[PDB]
């Protein structure tokens, strides 16, 4: 089905940067205007990515595939990667997920 | 001997439950009271999109029974769409029916139920864009009269 | 009714004729577009009747009204015979059928 | 572990605890998908060229025979990246009730299984699919009644 | 990229009137590698230890009379002993009673399959047959098929 | 007056029913079209493999009466497998049939049914597995012809 | 597979069709042309000749070969299947189609 | 039988600990990537416990069992509680499950 997020259940060492990757389905998403969302582990209130240096979009416009960085791993990293595009065509507009779970020990 | 008036229009269908076959939903339009014109065709039990737009869907089963057995059963009807651009099958109406929550009837002549479903609504289509009506249950139909069971799109 | 043919049981001659008359009562059917199609005793196979020699189908668009005489009444040939017409108004064509059966037994022939 | 791996193999077994659906499952005790057969969706993918073994088996119960008249069928598709249509490659049919639901000394389950096998050439990528028409008698309540696999050979 | 060993999969023709005549130039069948198809039989190209499956599809539109016993069977003829054996056989009564009175026909089915493994040498002669070629439903998708491959 | 002249390899096994076996399953490999060699053993009534690796089971079993006494008839056919690691006897393939639909001579005679049974199926089995063919009627069996009761697996 | 482009044709006496069928599997050639006329109402099936007057345009960019036919009166309506062999490994088959002409 | 848990029905307070016991049958799974499923009474979505605080795990693999006690038990925590365990040998990779049951019963509150 549409979209299938590469990283779906992930188990990585402190100190390991995991790399999500999210690879479109559906060829009417665009990955140029994608957006990230997380929830920690713990949390049930969704907040947002801000991708400033250690958050790296390798986005890959062959594949319609867009891609997420970490780095130094820490031992609180606990968090649910969900990923989102926002799709277009003529009048309608809509919003397509993934699913993806950290766990850090 | 016959004759046609003015026609002027725009893609339609409204095909019906063949009466004199057997447990299947086989759709025909060579019948009465029935259409598949200005591009719309039937290739295999599915409606072909022939231009991009806005269509209405609708179609409507009726299940009929001559006795509940104790199997727990679910009655389904839906409307899907397999796409150019995404290639998965996907719901656009659906709906769901329990017939009889009734314990098997050890005794009441059969007890005959009759069980109707109703799907409709508006949707952007694309060229190419196959729709496809189906049932879960094709041994419960009632095609014996006619407007029983019928599925079509209009291009609004 | 959409059509309707006329004989409903016949008993036949071995070796005689039988005729079979649909009308139509449709404004949209047309006369210009026959068909038809018989049956056989327990057969399954929908077979389309020929327009020519021993099977003779008359039209006549003022009445609406066509006809199926059958000569060489072979007696393999006992079963229920529908007719068919093509209609057609505006942007909807459709067809339209009947039912009713013939039945001939054979005579004696005189071997003494 | 003291044994090597093969070539590519697959035994899928329907799931239990789904009933009204055919799934097909792999992680369950004395199963296998392995050595390049992929799990789509309810499909197996061939992972190379070469000649397979297809078989399935589907097991019906259902309780009385009603007066509906019902064909149960079963059959193992192939749709090749040669030819972009479902074509059947093995089929079998079976008519279980004739006689109406009992009026007097009722409930008679009936059981009619199916069993369907042969050899096939297979391209790279095609996606293997067994399926049934009616999915509302499957006894999927004992291991093994249902199943569908592939082994190249 | 080559493939190898003995290996066959016949399929009825649909187009054999009241007959069980094996096809071979048909979309989803093989027949290469040394096995021949002669009479309306199989011929081992090569010894060794081959599988043997096939499976007939019976269908008729009506129970006729009394008790009609389906059978389908595979059988071999060796070169070292000239005589037709029975390797794999099955036996099926697709009417069990009730045969139609008035009412309308219900057409019935009835499969069966046999499979085994079994070794054989140059010049053996395979055949899959039936007892009534009369009820063969041989209708599109194989239904019926009878083939060996070379393990 | 004998010798042999291909040697051949694959753990094997092809085994039929003992027709001088009045009532009972009695698995047979010295017969024609038989085959039991490469190291497989036949341990009461069952088979032990030889080696670990993938396997192919197969077995028929056909079942004939001369009449239907009860409509409570159950056919069943089912390969078990115990294996070193899990010392329980669990079921690999299996298939149950119902030959006799009601009737039960109510406006009938002596009506000979028969019904046969195939199960096969790919596995990974391990060195010491014992594997075992059984029914649950063992009255009920006609192994009078040729080959129609069998089992067997092969090393592929 | 097969895509015999004379589906339904009803021509009068003395026209001229030309009759292609496109493959779908990437097994079939074009390579492997012929047709199976009926001639009339037959219970049986003939053939049809090639290689000459008879011939085709043939064209595998379409994957669609033709049948040129001329002088059409009575003996030249039938059903003129469609038909070539495939082959890939250690496959050999051919395939069947359909397309009837009639002239009047 | 491929895993089993020993308390199948329990009657704890609130304010308890109950320990629940599995043991390993197949000698293919292992001790090591063992996982727990509850499914609250009343709803049908099986939920995955997490590892972590009131959740405490023993493992034994000599004896190939492993056990959750769960403390600080309320009443709103009474459900149907599974053991799980990864199974791989050859070519063949599966899990296993089991079963049992938890029901909690209040305390009130003493109002004078």
């Amino acid at each position: 089905a549409r979209v299938d997020q590469t990283p779906q259940t992930i188990t990585k060492e402190t100190g390991e940067s995991l790399t999500i990757n999210c690879v479109l389905r559906d060829s009417h998403c665009a990955t140029s205007s994608t957006y990230w969302y997380r929830k920690k582990s713990g949390s049930t209130n969704e907040e947002s990515i801000s991708k400033g240096g250690r958050y790296v979009e390798t986005v890959n416009s062959g594949s319609k595939s867009f891609s997420l960085r970490i780095n130094d791993l820490t031992v609180e990293d606990s968090g649910t990667y969900r990923c989102a595009s926002e799709c277009q065509y003529g009048l309608a507009e809509y919003d397509v997920y993934g699913g993806g779970t950290v766990v850090t020990v | 001997r016959s004759s046609s008036r003015t026609p002027s229009d725009k893609p339609v269908a409204h095909v019906v439950a063949n009466p004199q076959a057997e447990g299947q939903l086989q759709w025909l339009n060579r019948r009465a009271n029935a259409l598949l014109a200005n591009g719309v065709e039937l290739r295999d039990n599915q409606l072909v999109v022939p231009s991009e737009g806005l269509y209405l869907i609708y179609s409507q089963v009726l299940f009929k029974g001559q006795g509940c057995p104790s199997t727990h059963v679910l009655l389904t009807h839906t409307i899907s769409r397999i796409a150019v651009s995404y290639q998965t099958k996907v719901n656009l109406l659906s709906a769901i029916k329990s017939p009889c929550q009734r314990e098997t009837p050890e005794g009441a002549e059969a007890k005959p139920w009759y069980e109707p479903i109703y799907l409709g609504g508006v949707f952007q289509l694309e060229k190419g864009d196959r729709l496809s009506a189906e049932i879960n249950r094709p041994d419960y139909l009632d095609f014996a009269e006619s407007g029983q069971v019928y599925f079509g799109i209009i291009a609004l």
